[PDB]
RNA sequence: AAGGAACUUUGCAAUCUCACCCCGUAACUUCGGAAGAAGGGGUCCCCACGCUUCGCGUGGGGCGCAGUGAAUAGGCCCAG
RNA sequence: AUUCCUUGUCGGGUAAGUUCCGACCUGCACGAAAGGCGUAACGAUCUGGGCGCUGUCUCAACGAGGGACUCGGUGAAAUU
RNA sequence: GAUGUCGGCUCGUCGCAUCCUGGGGCUGAAGAAGGUCCCAAGGGUUGGGCUGUUCGCCCAUUAAAGCGGCACGCGAGCUGGGUUCAGAACGUCGUGAGACAGUUCGGUCUCUAUCCGCUACGGGCGCAGGAGAAUUGAGGGGAGUUGCUCCUAGUACGAGAGGACCGGAGUGAACGGACCGCUGGUCUCCCUGCUGUCGUACCAACGGCACAUGCAGGGUAGCUAUGUCCGGAACGGAUAACCGCUGAAAGCAUCUAAGCGGGAAGCCAGCCCCAAGAUGAGUUCUCCCACUGUUUAUCAGGUAAGACUCCCGGAAGACCACCGGGUUAAGAGGCCAGGCGUGCACGCAUAGCAAUGUGUUCAGCGGACUGGUGCUCAUCAGUCGAGGUCUUGACCA
């Protein structure tokens, strides 16, 4: 799973390469805005679940920057998911979507497929910048 | 502990026959599970997922296969219940020739 | 040191109160219906070596 | 109140629409009544129900006496329910019903002699930083001269399991008379092959 | 728990080195007296042996020979004793216990073909 | 498994590295060194061909997940 | 490593630094062979940072062996 | 003739002058959000950076990230960073030896628990016959947490901006319990691959050693989480703060002195678990039955019902204990069939100079899994185990 000091790449041209898990919040998206944490605890992130991260490294150019403290709301864990046919799907490698206070992502696109749970987690937009919907 | 006489064997298949799917033979070498993605909104979609064959554990309701690929420039992996309702259909594209029931090794 | 020690000797009673569990159980010997002697149920009688037949060597 | 008795069997894969469900197959083969406890005959009132059946070569006189009361045949299980009635004998067949939560009992597999931090979760400590108190161990048992001993209780090594347990509110998935079978969602106690008592949810919500 | 099923009390090639040691004499003396318990150790593993013998093509010795190093004991288990259970569902071994012996306690006991 | 110093007084401890070829190698320097710096590649089997022979190079072929294929066997760097 | 007030003040690195690096200077109680300042190379030296790896840690699990338990033989100790 | 000292870690438990949840009065309380005081400790009270720290500062969150007590709780539990040994250095004091509000680097923290206490598990006796099994619950333990979204409702309220109580839905977190179907981990020899060496005469095929698996790939049952399932409740009773009905003493007023009602995450019951050594030892159903022994061996001795001993095993287990079988037998092993694991065996044949490839071969091999089958061993046999005190009362022809 995710969890503070783990580092997920970006899928999305925020500008930030890759970045360090510096907390995790209980996924509050819904109603007006992102609603706010589910408790104090919870101690794994899922995809599906937003994190607060710091940047560990951006691109030259690009609207996030190295030392960036940002919210992005992971996509690929390379944790297996078990959708409830009771398949289960597993991405090598973690990555996340940065995103703002909305819950959209500050890139214009996404790259890489997203695991389908962030459409139950309604983010759609995150899912329409999607290449894929795995 | 209650020691009634039983082949808790078969009481076992009876219930699980009804829930048991065959599927192409298959054992490596690539697949594409046309898959069914009833997932959206009410709207019935419809993904196909197709790559390398890697695990076939199981047997009974419980049998499954594992199928490797890469999507958009990222490693996937799938797990597949040969009985899975979201399952359609699954075609063999290409007998491979490996060595071992596994190809773990693969992943790299 | 040898750090845990006895605080005190203890009774000749309370030394025994213990031992109160320490008595053999006398073998359950059955009498061998050849030779007679008694024997170990299960086992061959050491004094004709039958267990119906005779196994080992007289 | 209802119930029946059983032995678990195992678990499986179970689709219900497209959800895959995990469950367990009980048996829980017919039960005969041998003795209809009355508040007015023991107290209070109460039904004794049979299980597994008994070769009667292995049958006491004293239990013969008893199950001959009500012309049963030897079971090797009995066990009561508050509460509970009707006649003749005890089935699932109208007894239990697909879709009914229920409370499955059994007793839990058992572990043996267990330190705290199986026993208890606890948390040992390090592995590295210094010690011979290397993970389990219990840290200190109580505080000093004021009680200076140790309470009632204090969470310790000790035979772990064995126990009679109840996971409550069960769905009841799937329901096959005449097999006596039935599969419950989820995971009840106890090995295979293990007596299993399921009923009424005793207080669901 | 510890619901396995098996025995050791040696590492896990002596384990291996024994229970082929008594399998050969068991098969070169039709009977050995032993520890109980190690007759009891013994007593599947070389049933199972007897079985494997009980084919009589090359393949079926080589594999005996895995588990018998002794060229002159491989050839009665496969050409003498292997034939003669041909009629019987592999079952026969049979262990008797003796008495308890003097420097250790320990009951023996008798492994026989 | 997933994570990867979040442990903790301190990555203590335990991993990683780990041999021999080839390529490649910074600051700074008393020009010796810093260097095994750092980093990358090779390494088995068959055959032909040529070579200074044990051995080796060249080309083609072969097998495994993997070829110092099992034992011996540097973790590296910046700064004070 | 010689600063008390003190985690001094600014800068650096960090999401966040009582530590560390660089400046400043108000050097409680620096200072030139009880040597002053610097200095390549060397250190099982001391301090801070980083890359890699990891059961150090989130949480622990499973496995192995050697004790611990049981039976037969021999049979101590501190203490009181 | 020694009560180990700071901090941490582990383990907790208690107080309330309550940090958060729960209930209330007043507010300068429109609603939303607060303030404040009263009642209330059930449960809960995060993870990091800096420092030996305790503290505190800061990051990022939270319903909240409470304050204290228990020898500033806890070293016969661990650590040993801090500081009140011996080395060394700097600054400072001393002529010196040395020293210090100081600073800094280094520097052995003692297997075996007698008694009480605590967690588990037996043995004895008791519970007015001797037994098999089913139970009542005296009492006692565990649990008791909280968010967010939606609905009501864009309603009541409000100029607007914003925006509810009450009640009804869902979905998480953390904690726990059980479990192994899933997804994974492991699986010390279940299968295969590989190297060096020695051996089985040699070739081929195999074995040992290279951990206490030589290395690698995989892996059933089991065990196991980061995997599953379920749970904290409802209703009820009596209450706290607080609010009230009828109502005098003070012909009015008054939650009050007669009386009566509502009212909290708290108390009691409820839920799960233990439970008659509840020596006040309870209840129910069933079985065995009334033997033998001359004031010389005064009581034990045959026995019934039943059970133990012993053997063979177990999802039970340290040992005991507990469950199953013990030939009128399927208890365990073997054996057969099947499952599942590994991945195509040895031999032969063919292709090739060969290394190898292919065919026979979804081969071969085989731990624990599902069944079947008397092939094996549970043989034989022994030991223990009732004849029921007395008083009163009630019923029987
Ligand atoms: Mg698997
Ligand atoms: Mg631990
Ligand atoms: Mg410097
Ligand atoms: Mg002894
Ligand atoms: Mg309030
Ligand atoms: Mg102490
Ligand atoms: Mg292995
Ligand atoms: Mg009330
Ligand atoms: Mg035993
Ligand atoms: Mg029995
Ligand atoms: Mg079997």
């Amino acid at each position: 799973m995710i969890m503070p000091q783990s580092r997920l790449d970006v899928a999305d041209n925020s500008g930030a390469r890759e970045i360090m898990c510096i907390r995790v919040l209980n996924s509050g998206i819904g109603g007006k805005g992102l609603t706010t944490g589910g408790g104090g605890n919870k101690r794994y992130a899922h995809v599906g679940d937003i994190i607060v991260a710091s940047v560990k490294d951006a691109a030259p150019r690009g609207a996030v920057k190295a030392g960036d403290v940002v919210k992005a709301v992971v996509v690929r864990t390379s944790h297996a998911i078990k959708r409830a046919d009771g398949s289960t799907i597993r991405f090598d490698r973690n990555a996340a979507v940065i995103i703002n206070n909305q819950g959209e992502p500050r890139g214009t696109r996404v790259f890489g497929p997203v695991a389908r749970e962030l459409r139950d987690r309604r983010f759609m937009k995150i899912v329409s910048l999607a290449p894929e919907v795995l | 502990q209650t020691h009634i006489k039983i082949n808790r064997g078969e009481l076992l298949r009876g219930i699980e026959q009804d829930h048991t799917r065959q599927l192409p033979d298959f054992r490596p070498g690539d697949t594409v599970r046309v898959d069914t993605k009833v997932r959206e909104g009410n709207r019935t979609r419809s993904q196909a997922f197709e790559g390398v064959v890697i695990a076939i554990n199981g047997s009974g309701s419980r049998k499954s296969f594992t199928v490797r690929k890469i999507s958009f420039g990222e490693g996937v992996e799938r797990v597949f219940p040969f009985a899975s309702p979201l399952v359609n259909q699954v075609t063999i594209v290409e007998r491979g020739k490996v060595r071992r029931a596994k190809l773990y090794y693969l992943r790299e | 040191a040898k750090h845990p020690v006895p605080k005190k000797k203890t009774s000749k009673s309370k030394r025994d109160m213990r031992r109160s569990h320490h008595a053999l159980t006398a073998p359950n010997l059955t009498e061998c219906p050849q030779c007679h002697g008694k024997k170990l149920s299960h086992h061959i009688c050491p004094n004709c070596g039958y267990y119906d037949g005779r196994q080992v060597l007289a | 109140m209802k119930g029946i008795l059983g032995t678990k069997i195992g678990m499986t894969q179970i689709w219900k629409n497209d959800r895959a469900i995990p469950v367990t197959v009980v048996l829980a083969g017919p039960c005969p009544i041998v003795q209809r406890k009355t508040a007015q005959t023991d107290g209070y009132e109460a039904v004794q129900i049979g299980y597994a059946p008994k070769a009667e070569r292995k049958v006491n006189k004293p239990m013969q006496g008893h199950f001959a009361k009500a012309g049963v045949a030897p079971t090797r299980i009995l066990r009561e329910f508050r509460g509970f009635a009707p006649d003749g004998d005890s089935v699932n067949v109208d007894i239990f019903a697909e879709g009914e939560k229920i409370d499955a009992t059994g007793t839990s597999k058992g572990k043996g002699t267990q330190g705290v931090m199986k026993r208890w979760n606890f948390a040992g400590g390090p592995a590295s930083h210094g010690s011979k108190k290397w993970h389990r161990r219990p840290g200190s048992i109580g505080q000093r001269k004021t009680p200076g001993r140790v309470y009632k209780g204090k969470r310790m090594a000790g035979h772990m399991g064995m126990e009679r347990v109840t996971v409550q509110n069960l769905e009841v998935v799937e329901i096959r008379a005449g097999e006596n079978l039935i599969l419950v969602k989820g995971a009840i106690p106890g090995a295979n092959g293990g007596l299993v008592v399921l009923r009424s949810a005793a207080k669901a919500s | 728990h510890g619901k396995a099923g098996r025995k050791l009390n040696r590492n896990s090639s002596a384990r291996v080195a024994l229970a082929r040691a008594q399998a050969t004499a068991l098969l070169r003396e039709g009977r050995i007296q032993t520890t109980l318990t190690k007759a009891k150790e013994l007593r599947p593993f070389v049933e199972q042996l007897i079985t494997t013998a009980k084919g009589g093509d090359l393949h079926s010795r080589r594999l005996v020979a895995q588990d018998i190093h002794d060229k002159d004991v491989v050839r009665k288990v496969m050409d003498e004793v292997a034939p003669k259970y041909a009629e019987r569902p592999g079952g026969y071994t049979r262990i008797l216990r003796v008495g308890t012996r003097r420097g250790d306690g320990v009951t023996m006991a008798l492994i026989e073909l």
